[PDB]
């Protein structure tokens, strides 16, 4: 079952996931939109600095040159 | 004043076809061997006679 | 890009990303800002004049250029 | 427009690669792409600690490649 | 493209801060399509060093962090394609 | 790219259903935006317009960074800015506090 | 293609010295160079950042990690630079 | 070197034709394999494929390439009519066989 | 000193002699009248802007005696030193020796093969292999030089024989097969196979400035259309290989019965069409062809006669002779590499001597060893100038040297002077 | 010869225990099982886990989508 990453990001859009960036900080939120260039838009996310909560910020557009990876739960 | 001329190539082909009697069928200077101006000048300077040439 | 056609043969200073200094005669450039400089001197900060000669600089490590001296005869 | 790198001289030879964070690796070159991604057979690890770990057939992305070194004479 | 917007703003006394923290105060002269900025009347205050005077400056467009524009610039008539 | 057409209006459909549409509401509804950028700075203001490279124009901004002594956050006012798009971590529409 | 790449192809066969992003200076005879700055070099004297001098006989440098190159001085009479 | 030019006797033949005056060529390599497929881009064509191999003026243009002066030219100056010897080739080439003695003299 | 205008600086030629990897020592030879001196004329006109051929006569830049001008044949082998660019754009130093092709002056070629490393054999495409070509293949192989073959006068396949394209291909292939046979008869080395696939055979017309291998014409395709690997595309333009226009691939079987070979389809028929549209159709369809190939001519340039106009069109189309430089760089060794068989064959006492290992490195400093083979006269005829090559060391103006004759030994020491 | 995308295709055929290295991150490496790739070498992992070099605490990651601009070495076991 060959599952490419592009139908993975266009198929599971809407699930509450967490993105992790290059600096090591983590965004908990559900994915709103994603393009073919793999920029991402997620809503009402939460900020974990090294697993520790910092504060409330809002909904985030994330760019290609900032993200490390995208995992679930 | 009627000094210079330039034609097209079918014109030159037709004028070359009509003039086929006054022209030779030669293609190269392998003809005139020992029968050109320099050989005649050499036979002039050496006082000998080429067969067919002048005296 | 005629603003660099005006800068031809000038004795120009070049600042790198690490903070070093390339001073050379502006011989040639391209679209990727790759420099051909002749009779080049390197300045770093303790100050020292480090003679190089003919330098081909890659555009990925160049920040900003400025003009120091007129073209010699 | 992306021309492939001329790595025909280094085929099936033992080469050591340098990677970004002072990293070092060795092995046999087996091919390339026009993006300079390299396939390496018999890949031993050889980190900065000093202990050697063989892996096998691996792929190095070209963006972290610093330098090639041909240990065998090409 | 906004970079084509940037070449419509010649001869304006703006400041440029780069990715190294260096600040440049001067009148902008030329903008390339790759944001290669050609500047004159340069007051260049480098980070943790002394500010200097320069006559002609040429900044490569990749290392630009941001620009700072004065108060009297009517951009509402300048963002028209 | 498999779309070589000259009539290229996908980049504004990118601005409507894609990820960049976050900025277009701040173009249209004129909301406050917060920007975290690469040398750890926080820029709060109002963006006017932008492109696919996120080269943005901002107005009436306050930008903050901390200094180390021990880290204390300082702030400064700038009336208008142009911001290059590769010089950001994140762009943030500020939520409805109400 | 522009002028500095043609100057790079002209310096093949002579002795050049390159410094890359890891601060290492490699001096020796340039063998091959492409449109991009992938440089195949041989008979290389190697100066690290600390100061150790090494001898490496076949080096292939990726052009992405290169800071700059230093060329011979007799290339100021090359045809593309005149 | 011997000019090997062959005259055209039929206007309906093609200009480039294997004339049987020419001796026949007695008919009989590291070629790569088909599987390493080198594909050209779609708009790449051989040069000048719209123009034909020959036209009606080709063989005449080849025949005028070996014509004597002035029939190999296409531009020149006019000459005054008494300076054109029409018989100079005739006594310049050789003597034909079978002529009498006074003709040779 | 005064010098004619040259496209390169003379200081560049002065500084290029110091690197023995960028120098090639080439001898051009062949049978009588197959196009050597006109090829040298084309190279000289390539390097000099102010030297141009007359519209009616040949130039003959390297025939400097009056006997060669009155006889029309070559008598003395003449050297020339130029700087030429290749396909990739890199400049190279060429020392070219033009030797006569007449058999009774074969001694002028043997004096030329002693001071050089490579042989370029010119062969007439119409006549083919002749007597002196067959003798010079043997004489160039037994003297242990590299051999490349250029097939000159291909337009005699077009404008004299009026020959069909596949028949001209068969003529060229028969010439190359006879050359490979004459190589394999006298050689014991099997790595001397000559073929255009290896970049080893060139094609040329000296009268109209045509010179190409497969790689240069592939570079012409790459400059015209773009995004084509020319070094891979040039590997399939010879032999029984066919272009299939449906799949756009190169297959070894015939798609149709009218399918031509790749060399006929991509190279030889555009050459026929260029020559045909210049010669036969200058008046009607030549501007359409010159607009199609991307060549612009002045209105005064269109009013020329047929042969200078064909030379001008082929010179604007093909341009610089980069394929010849590619062949002479790829298949003729530098004097730094090929010094060892030269010292092994030409130096008495063997290469295993103490001085032989010093000369085998081509060291520009150290012991001076030069070998002069040719003597040239001045204008007055009162004194001669020696001509040779420098095997080792560096010779200086004003340096006292020792001249050793052909009767000198270490035992005698009589035939020597300072 | 071997090109790297055919070996990534062989990796997704073999579903091997692929350990991925990272750009500029000398300590933190990730074990995983590859499923698919793309033209810019973005890689999904079925059961990914994080292994440091000074801490070495194995934490669960699940099916991740690691980008192309971060990876250095795709090694096995
Ligand atoms: N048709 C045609 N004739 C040519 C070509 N190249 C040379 N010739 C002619 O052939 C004749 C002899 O050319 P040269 O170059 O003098 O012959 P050569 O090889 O120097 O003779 P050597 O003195 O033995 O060296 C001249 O009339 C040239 O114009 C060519 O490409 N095509
Ligand atoms: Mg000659």
């Amino acid at each position: 079952l060959p599952l490419n990453p592009k139908p993975f990001l266009n198929g599971l859009t809407g699930k509450p996931v967490m993105v992790k960036l290059k600096w090591g900080m983590e965004y908990k939120g559900y994915l709103v939109s994603v393009d073919g260039y793999m920029n991402m838009q997620l809503a009402n996310t939460e900020e974990y600095i090294d697993g520790a909560l910092s504060g409330h910020l809002g909904e985030v557009l994330i760019r290609c040159n900032n993200v490390l990876y995208i995992r679930g739960v | 004043t009627y000094q210079r001329w330039q034609f097209t190539l079918p014109m030159m082909s037709t004028l070359y076809r009509l003039a086929n009697q006054l022209l030779t069928d030669l293609v190269d200077d392998n003809y005139f061997y020992l029968f050109d101006l320099k050989a005649f000048f050499t036979s002039k300077a050496l006082n000998m006679a080429i067969p067919g040439g002048p005296k | 890009s005629s603003k660099m056609l005006q800068h031809i043969d000038y004795r120009m200073r070049c600042i790198l990303q690490d903070g070093r200094i390339f001073i050379g005669t502006f011989k040639a450039f391209d679209k990727h800002m790759n420099l051909i400089l002749c009779d080049c001197d390197e300045f770093r900060k303790r100050e020292e004049k480090r003679v190089l000669g003919l330098v081909l600089l890659r555009g990925e490590n160049l920040v900003s250029m400025t003009v120091e001296g007129p073209p010699p005869k | 427009k992306a021309h492939p790198p001329e790595l025909k001289k280094f085929m099936d030879k033992k080469l050591s690669l340098k990677l970004n964070g002072g990293r070092h690796v060795q092995g046999i070159l087996r091919g390339f792409d026009p993006f300079m991604n390299l396939v390496i057979d018999e890949c031993v690890e050889m980190a900065t600690s000093g202990q050697q770990n063989n892996i096998g057939m691996v792929v190095i992305r070209g963006n972290s490649i610093i330098m090639l070194e041909a240990l065998e004479r090409v | 493209k906004l970079v084509r917007f940037l070449m419509k703003l010649s001869h304006e006394t703006v400041t440029i801060e780069l990715k190294n923290g260096t600040q440049v105060h001067g009148t902008i002269t030329g903008v390339d399509v790759s944001m290669n900025t050609h500047l004159k009347a340069v007051k260049m205050t480098l980070k943790n060093r002394e500010p200097v005077q320069l006559e002609t400056l040429s900044i490569r467009g990749n290392n630009i962090r941001y620009f700072i524009l004065p108060d009297s610039l009517p951009l509402d008539t300048l963002l028209v394609d | 790219e498999m779309t070589p057409e000259e009539l290229q209006k996908r980049e504004e459909e990118e601005f409507n259903t894609g990820p960049l549409s976050v900025l277009t509401q701040s173009v249209k509804n004129n909301t406050q935006v917060l920007i975290n950028c690469r040398n750890n700075k926080k820029l709060l203001g109002r963006v006017k317009a932008f492109d696919r490279h996120c080269n943005m124009v901002l107005e009436n901004v306050k930008e903050m960074w901390t200094e180390v002594s021990k880290p204390v956050n300082k702030d400064r006012y700038i009336s208008k800015m142009f911001l290059r798009g590769d010089s950001v971590i994140v762009v943030l529409r500020n939520p409805l506090i109400a | 293609i522009g002028v500095p790449i043609k100057v790079l192809h002209e310096a093949e066969g002579h002795i050049v010295t390159c410094e890359t992003n890891t601060g290492e200076v490699y001096r020796g005879k340039l063998i091959e160079a492409e449109d991009n700055m992938n440089c195949q070099m041989s008979n290389i004297t190697v100066t690290y950042r600390d100061g150790r001098v090494a001898q490496l006989e076949q080096v292939y440098i990726r052009g992405s990690k290169i800071r700059f190159l230093i060329l011979p001085d007799m290339l100021k009479n090359a045809p593309m630079l005149k | 070197p011997n000019v090997v030019f062959i005259k055209t006797e039929d206007p309906d033949l093609p200009a480039f034709y294997f004339d049987p005056l020419i001796n026949p060529i007695s008919h009989r390599e590291p070629l790569p394999d088909d599987d390493e497929e080198f594909e050209l881009p779609e708009f790449v064509e051989p040069f000048l494929k719209d123009t034909p191999l020959y036209t009606d003026n080709t063989a005449n243009g080849i025949a005028l390439l070996w014509a004597p002066r002035p029939f190999n030219l296409r531009s020149g100056r006019t000459r005054r009519a008494l300076d054109i010897p029409l018989v100079k080739n005739w006594y310049r080439e050789h003597c034909p066989a079978g002529q009498p003695v006074k003709v040779r003299v | 000193q005064t010098l004619p205008v040259t496209v390169y600086e003379m200081d560049f030629l002065a500084d290029l002699m110091d690197n023995s990897e960028l120098i090639r020592n080439v001898t051009l030879c062949g049978h009588l009248h197959h196009g050597k001196t006109c090829f040298v004329d084309c190279l000289i006109e390539q390097t000099h802007p102010e030297i141009r051929k007359r519209y009616d006569q040949d130039l003959c830049y390297t025939d400097i005696l009056f006997t060669e001008q009155e006889r029309g044949v070559g008598i003395k082998s003449t050297p020339v030193t130029v700087v030429l660019p290749d396909t990739k754009g890199k400049s190279y130093l060429f020392n070219i020796m033009d030797t006569p092709g007449h058999v009774n002056f074969s001694d002028e070629v043997t004096a030329g093969l002693r001071i050089s490393d490579g042989v370029v054999l010119f062969i007439d495409a119409a006549e083919g292999v002749m007597l002196n070509t067959e003798r010079l293949i043997k004489h160039a192989v037994q003297e242990r030089l590299a051999v490349t073959v250029c097939i000159n006068k291909i337009d005699r396949l077009i404008l004299e024989l009026k020959l069909p394209p596949t028949d001209a291909y068969y003529k060229l292939r028969h010439i190359v097969d006879e050359v490979n046979g004459l190589i394999s008869m006298y050689s014991t080395d099997e790595n001397l196979i000559l073929s255009p696939l290896l970049g080893n055979v060139c094609f040329s017309s000296s009268q109209y400035s045509i010179c190409f291998t497969l790689g240069s014409f592939a570079k012409i395709y790459a400059d015209t259309f773009g995004d084509i690997n020319y070094q891979e595309f040039a590997k399939r333009l010879w032999g029984d290989i066919y272009f299939n226009p449906k799949t756009r691939k190169f297959t070894k079987k015939a798609p149709t019965s009218s399918s031509q070979r790749s060399f006929v389809e991509f190279i030889l028929e555009p050459l026929y069409k260029i020559l045909a549209q210049v010669v036969g159709d200058v008046d009607t369809s030549l501007p359409r062809t010159l607009d199609e190939l991307g060549i612009h001519l002045t209105k005064e340039e269109l009013k020329l006669n047929i042969r200078p106009l064909l030379r001008l069109v082929c010179k604007k189309f093909f341009g610089e002779f980069t394929g010849f430089v590619d062949m002479c760089v790829q298949h003729i060794p530098s004097p730094k590499v090929g010094a060892k068989p030269k010292i092994e064959h030409t130096y008495t006492g063997g290469v295993d001597s103490d001085l032989g290992e010093a000369m085998s490195d081509c060291d520009p400093d150290g012991p001076l060893m030069c070998h002069t083979t040719k003597m040239y006269s001045t204008d007055d005829g009162v004194q001669f100038h020696a001509f040779g090559r420098v095997l080792s060391g560096t010779i200086h103006a004003g340096q006292p040297v020792k001249v050793l004759g052909e009767n000198y030994t270490l035992e005698d020491e009589e035939d020597s002077q300072i | 010869m071997v090109q790297p995308i055919n070996l990534i295709f062989r990796y997704l055929q073999n579903r091997s225990r692929i350990q991925v290295w990272l750009y500029e991150q000398v300590n933190m490496r990730i074990e995983g099982c590859i499923i698919g790739f793309d033209e810019y070498m973005n890689l999904v992992l079925d059961d990914a886990e994080e292994i440091h070099s000074k801490t070495k605490s194995r934490k669960q990651l699940g099916r991740i989508m690691l980008k192309g601009d971060n990876i250095t070495l795709l090694q096995s076991v």
